């Protein structure tokens, strides 16, 4: 081999795998995410350490196509996980074991069929969760409320009644002015999905299906609002 | 309706007279151009004062840093307080304080988490009680979940949209500004169930949080034109892949 | 052929996520204009704005 | 740059500014195109044209003040559009500025009744060759 | 330019002749032609930046 031109500008590789990686693996700002080539360069790129190699052949299993979850060496899947860690340079955000599962279930359906010309479509769905058991959102309500009632305040919070304000008026404009240039409606779009996404990683236990004709009227509340307009 | 409007003058004794026409398309171009002008200035004026307000609070270190650490129980609380008041006074501006009973609790464990709503409530246990995931919280402030921003739009009729192109200490970045707006938004969320369940019973109330649909029902005759932060309205997915 | 195939081959988009799009439009006419009264029981202000 | 229209009047933008593409001119101004050695389309030359046979420091050569032409019609282009909006109204921009086209139906009653550049009124170039 | 003008005469091989004036050239290191009116939008925007 001669990576002189077959890893020509490794960072060529590195960069597009790096942002595959935070694309697909927890959640980033919506882009124009695809090269299959560039999924084979992510391969290439980790054909060169032992701690790419490690992760390398873990995702390579996934080629079996069946859903068996591999046993956790403990010891090693640790410092593997150190070592993802590391390899993605983030500044230590709480990498775990369920991110890299879900990574995984990414996986589980990437290669797995060659829809040619565009699986332009959400795969909501993780069939690695700890369990296929789906049991419904109702009985967890139930067990939740059970601790929730059991627990005692960590602090007796109130006492009487205050509201704080202040009118530096001349400093509230200093901070308009400071603020003004932002793209606001672009500069906000972004906490939707953050919080569309959060929804999931918190069901990502026994998840239920249903989610969208919810959200379809948390987005028709403004239509409620056009119809209080026209009483 | 393209309502050339049509105009027609005389000298007195008619002696002879003279027409014109003209069209709106300007007009209410124009119009539409300084109204959500003026409402997204608005918007920002409200955003500027909420974060001043809580730039007031003495804040030994920044709200990330905050979240981030678990060993406090004051401010977590004092600023969930003080959004709360925020909103409340948002509906009711002549309205100040909540006569006490309000009480808040950690919650830590995945094993307490709760899907979608991450702020809960029980109205009178006795009294009032609140309780927050702060674990799960912390993880939307992934900053790639940012980034710099597109521009796209749709439907647009030609110059309808290109006429905008000839329409002219906390010294903080505007990204990390705009993690504010995350908690403002669920806060408010939250506070939608708060308020109905203040307003009536607690059944209805779990059927609200089974789904957030009936409340198209009786949130009417309650918002006055008291308008709520839902201005881009065009939220939306794909759905014929929902796929039953 | 080989190569006009590959061609095809590496333009294949998959697995993309979901989207907001937000962007929205409100109305031409119809929607409450204002009326003259409001404007005016905004303007009064100037009276003691004086100077 | 700009496809077509290498002059862009921004009306008011608060106040009115224009753009101009130098690499452009350059371009034209590049010239080369030139030589007066040509022919030119005549018929009937006994009836229509034979009696047409019978009648008769800064010293720069002409060349270049063929070339000044090219931005007099340039010029004109855009004072065309520059008065149609200076008169009326943005929007019939999504018209004129797609296609100026019918924008002398507006001109009708418009023009002084005097003429400008446009004596050899018959320029054209093969069309039917489409082939769309 | 000139590199696929050849590219464009060896075409033919009518030799009769040829009218044709292919003014387009397919080679423009393009996916697919875009509108007009997209650059218009996109140029005009960053053109308002300029002082």
């Amino acid at each position: 081999a001669q990576p002189s031109e077959e890893l020509i500008n490794m960072r060529r590789y590195r960069n597009a795998a790096r942002k595959l990686i935070h694309h697909y693996s927890l959640n980033s700002t919506s882009s124009t995410e695809y090269k299959i080539s560039d999924v084979v360069m992510t391969m290439i790129f980790l054909l060169r350490s032992e701690k790419y190699h490690s992760l390398f052949k873990l995702l390579e299993t996934t080629f079996d196509d069946y859903t068996c979850r591999p046993q956790m060496t403990q010891v090693q899947t640790d410092t593997l996980l150190d070592a993802v860690r590391s390899l993605l340079e983030m500044p230590s955000t709480t990498i775990d074991l369920t991110t890299v599962d879900i990574m995984r279930s990414s996986f589980a359906r990437c290669f797995n069929s060659p829809i040619m010309r565009y699986a332009k479509i959400v795969l909501l769905q993780n069939v690695a969760l700890q369990r296929d058991k789906r049991t419904t959102l109702e009985e967890l309500l139930i067990e939740r409320g059970e601790k929730i009632q059991m627990l005692q305040p960590q602090q007796y919070i109130n006492s009487g009644t205050e509201i704080p304000f202040c009118d530096d008026a001349e400093f509230l404009n200093r901070l308009l002015k400071h603020i003004d240039p932002y793209p606001l409606s672009r500069m906000y779009y972004n906490a939707a999905n953050t919080m569309f996404y959060t929804t999931m990683e918190n069901y990502a236990v026994s998840n239920c299906k249903f989610n969208i004709e919810d959200y379809n009227n948390i987005f028709k509340v403004m239509e409620n609002i056009r119809k209080h307009s026209n009483k | 309706k393209c309502n050339k409007v049509r105009t027609v003058t005389e000298i007195v004794n008619s002696d002879e007279k003279i027409q014109k026409t003209y069209e709106l398309a300007e007009f209410d171009l124009k119009n539409l151009s300084s109204l959500e002008s003026y409402e997204t200035l608005k918007i920002k004026l409200a955003l500027s004062k909420y974060m001043a307000m809580l730039s007031t609070l003495e804040m030994t270190q920044p709200l990330l840093e905050i979240f981030r650490n678990k060993a406090d129980t004051r401010q977590i609380a004092a600023v969930v307080f003080s959004t709360l008041a925020f909103i409340h006074n948002r509906f009711h501006p002549l309205v100040t304080n909540f006569t006490n009973k309000m009480e808040f609790v950690v919650t830590e464990t995945n094993d307490t988490s709760i899907p979608g709503e991450p702020i809960l409530f029980t109205e009178n246990e006795g009294v009032l009680l609140c309780s927050v995931d702060r674990p799960s919280i912390v993880k939307m402030l992934s900053r790639e979940f940012d980034t710099e921003a597109l521009v796209n739009f749709e439907n647009d009729n030609c110059n309808v949209r290109i006429a905008k192109t000839f329409g002219a200490d906390f010294s903080i970045t505007e990204v990390e500004a705009t993690q504010y707006l995350t908690l403002l938004l669920t806060v408010e969320h939250a506070y939608l169930h708060y308020y109905i369940f203040k307003n009536y019973g607690v059944f209805e109330y779990c059927k609200s949080l089974t789904d957030h649909s009936l409340f198209t029902n009786k949130l009417r005759s309650t918002m006055s034109t008291k308008t709520s932060n839902l201005l881009l309205s065009k939220f939306k997915f794909t759905i014929e892949d929902f796929d039953k």
